[PDB]
């Protein structure tokens, strides 16, 4: 936004030319100013007021605060801004305070939601959008997170990895997520491999994990706790007893005992 | 139907930021409660501070939520601590219900306490708040 | 005086009711007035014991019109009207006591649960259900099925195929007569078919043929075959055709969910039972499905539990287990415990009556 004489104007100009840390310092004083205004929380007393120093101003300020938060690598704060910002566009319906950076925040928000590994939240967000059909398909930006979410489920790790590396969005602020997402996939791929192969070459595992330096692959094989013999990794699919609990599993002994108690349930149901 | 703008602000710090949300949330707890229940640990966190003395106003919102869940012993306690915002002459669905439970709790306590003592209501053995 | 006052209050319930469906003046126009009778001068008169002197119909009809959007298509695009109704009904659920107002408590749960399912968070569900759980003697069969249906759909989103299965099967029992064997039965049935597909595979299509509307059944058949036969190409092309269906039902989410399963079902048919099965046959099939994840998919399958296997890629062989004479000890343990439970519950039902 052009310079006039607010904090709001200066913050938008700063973010564009860099200055991300400076912007994060500015964000609590910027908040303070907003507190004075009653227009910070969105109202349902509007007739349809979408002017600057109504909804529209308040929207623009939150967005810039969301973007600053990403850049600083402060995903929780992004969510805070997003929770605040999100009604302004629409809850179910509102058309008159729409933008194209909207598309990019919600997609950044889906992905942020993905790396954390919650299917239910993901789906829940898609539903929240103004329509099921219109929004999910129409937006280029939205397409990246749905497609990545489908293939992660599917087993098509390589297509999804490849799509993030080559991506347009990778330059921007999918950049932030790329490091988290890479570790998550590579972990899944190492477990598939652990199960499937009795033995496999070291060269093969370095390429599947999406390394091409020998040394890193030795560190990861060790982290995973695999023996390696020369030229080959050997795999042990290596169970232990337990992984939390839930009886029918033995606090103190006997499934036969669980049968005796459940026998009292059906043998009381006879006698009388 | 979202409490999310208001609920988001509790997770940020500065007393001003906490104040701005609290009072918005207070009016519409009864209405907005489903969403507000998930932010409950945080609302308890406001309460447990005593450098930030709008503890009593946290407490009052939290009580409403505790009622709806069905932890009545817990709600009653927070309702006491709220003090000058627990007024029994207002007589809403909120106020009436926790008042009922309050008399209930004194009565229970007063059985056990009569058998032990014959002066307990004049003393600090039981809660002055309950007594008042 | 007692008799006169009751008579009026009943008279009003009829009058509003008759005045909707077949005698309204426009449903959207009328909402204000319905809201006006409820909030002052009605809840105020009741001593918190009403079950029959307020009814689902009033809230059902008002809310139904806000979601129709073709006899309404809003009156404020800010979304003030519908948000306020969601708040007012949410406020009522506090007002329906946790010891009294029990039938009326449940009707509120169904409406609130719908609105979150269409477009919202469905983890907002979680509180309503806990609150709902208290002794009931007065919640009717129709309401129960509606409960079960919203509940299954939520659990389906969250990925519990099993919970939603037991509830959905329960749903289509009791309620269905001739007024619940209509549109409601159709919604329920869609979900019940889907659920079986996701958890595993669906029973035969023979039964469903005579027990439902035929118009629905043809699109459902098309969807089931694609999944069962396992071909991806079938599944997309089919998904494309019945876009209109999945939209009406509020099941666009199926497209994401079913896809993994289809690809899995296409390996599963193939009986990899010999000591070694060659790699080539499985790569050959996968190429059509998957353009870069032929090895990944065979691996993915093994980790899932679809096939127990070994692969070496040096020797290029799959060694596998016999996918035929499985089902041994402790498979009866699961059956034996579960079937006894089912027996005890039926004996209990004999004792009561």
């Amino acid at each position: 936004m052009p310079s006039l004489a607010e904090l709001t104007k200066s913050l938008s100009i700063a973010f564009e030319n860099g200055d991300y840390a400076a912007c994060e310092k500015l964000l609590p004083p910027i908040k303070i100013e907003l507190i004075k205004n009653n227009l910070l929380i969105p109202d349902l007393s509007i007739q349809n007021d979408i002017y600057l120093n109504d909804l529209m101003i308040t929207k623009r300020i939150l967005e810039v605060g969301a973007l600053a938060s990403i850049q600083t690598f402060n995903f929780d704060s992004f969510e805070n801004y997003f929770n605040q910002l999100k009604p302004y566009y629409f809850s179910n319906n509102h058309k008159l305070s729409e933008s194209d950076k909207k598309s990019k925040l919600i997609s950044l928000y889906l992905l942020n939601l993905l790396s954390q590994n919650n299917t239910t939240k993901f789906h829940s967000e898609l539903q929240y959008l103004d329509k099921h059909i219109k929004n999910l398909e129409d937006d280029s930006l939205l397409s990246y997170p749905i497609k990545l979410d489908r293939w992660l489920m599917e087993g098509s790790y390589q297509k999804a990895w490849d799509l993030l590396q080559s991506g347009s969005q990778n330059i921007s602020e999918f950049d932030s997520f790329t490091d988290i997402l890479k570790s998550a996939i590579r972990d899944e791929i190492a477990k598939n491999t652990e199960l499937s192969y009795d033995f496999l070459p070291l060269s093969n595992i370095k390429a599947l994990l999406f390394f091409n330096n020998e040394k890193e692959t030795e560190k990861f094989a060790l982290e995973r706790n695999w023996p390696i013999v020369n030229s080959k990794v050997y795999f042990n699919n290596q169970s232990k007893e337990k992984a939390d609990y839930e009886d029918e599993m033995m606090h103190e002994e006997d499934q036969k005992t669980n049968i005796i108690e459940k026998a009292m349930d059906y043998a009381i149901s006879i006698e009388n | 139907t979202t409490a999310a703008p208001l609920l988001a602000l509790l997770r940020e710090n500065q007393d001003s930021v906490k104040t701005y949300a609290l009072e918005s949330i207070n009016n519409v707890v009864d209405q907005l409660w489903s969403e507000i229940s998930n932010e409950l640990p945080d609302i308890e966190a406001l309460y447990d501070d005593d450098t930030f003395s709008d503890r009593e106003m946290a407490a009052l919102i939290a009580s409403k939520v505790y009622y709806n869940l069905g932890e009545y012993e817990s709600a009653v306690k927070y309702a006491l601590a709220a003090k000058d915002r627990f007024d029994i002459d207002e007589k809403s669905q909120f106020v009436e219900t926790i008042v009922s439970k309050s008399i209930e709790m004194y009565v229970q306590e007063a059985s056990k306490q009569y058998t032990k003592d014959e002066q307990f209501y004049t003393k600090d053995i039981i809660d002055p708040k309950l007594t008042s | 005086k007692t008799i006169e006052v009751t008579a009026e209050i009943n008279c009003f319930m009829h009058l509003l009711v008759q005045l909707f469906l077949w005698d309204s003046k426009e449903l959207e126009q009328l909402v204000e007035f319905n809201r006006k009778v409820v909030i002052p001068n009605l809840l105020c008169y009741y001593n918190l014991r009403s079950l029959n002197l307020i009814n689902a119909k009033l809230w059902f009809y008002i809310y139904l019109s806000h979601e129709t959007l073709a006899r309404s298509s809003e009156e404020i695009n800010s979304d003030n009207q519908n948000i306020i109704l969601r708040s007012t009904m949410m406020k009522f659920l506090k007002i329906a006591s946790l010891k009294h107002d029990n039938e009326t408590k449940a009707m509120l749960i169904n409406l609130i649960l719908r609105d979150f399912l269409n477009n919202g968070e469905v983890d907002s569900a979680s509180d309503f259900i806990s609150k709902l759980e208290y002794p009931h003697t007065d919640v009717s069969s129709s309401l129960e099925a509606r409960y079960f249906f919203y509940l299954s759909k939520i659990n389906a989103i969250q990925l519990d195929y099993s919970t939603a299965n037991e509830y959905i099967i329960a749903a289509i029992r009791k309620a269905p007569h001739n007024s619940k064997s209509l549109g409601f039965l159709q919604q329920s049935n869609k979900l019940h078919c889907c659920i079986q597909l996701l958890m595993g595979d669906i029973p035969e299509l023979s039964f469903f043929h005579q027990s439902n509307m035929q118009k629905s059944l043809l699109p459902y058949y098309h969807l089931t075959k694609a999944v069962k036969l396992g071909d991806l190409k079938k599944f997309t092309s089919t998904i494309t055709k019945y876009k209109q269906l999945l939209l009406k039902d509020d099941t666009y989410q199926l497209c994401v969910r079913l896809r993994s399963n289809v690809i899995k079902t296409g390996i599963r048919i193939i009986s990899l039972t010999y000591k070694k099965i060659s790699l080539r046959d499985i790569c050959l099939k996968l190429n059509l499905d998957s353009e870069q994840t032929v090895e990944y998919m065979v691996s993915r399958a093994i980790r899932d539990g679809v096939i127990e296997a070994k692969i070496n890629h040096e020797d290029g062989f799959i060694e596998t287990t016999e996918l035929l004479n499985i089902y041994d000890s402790e498979d009866p343990q699961q059956v034996f415990d579960e079937r006894i439970k089912f027996a005890n519950q039926l004996h209990d039902e004999y004792l009561v009556s």
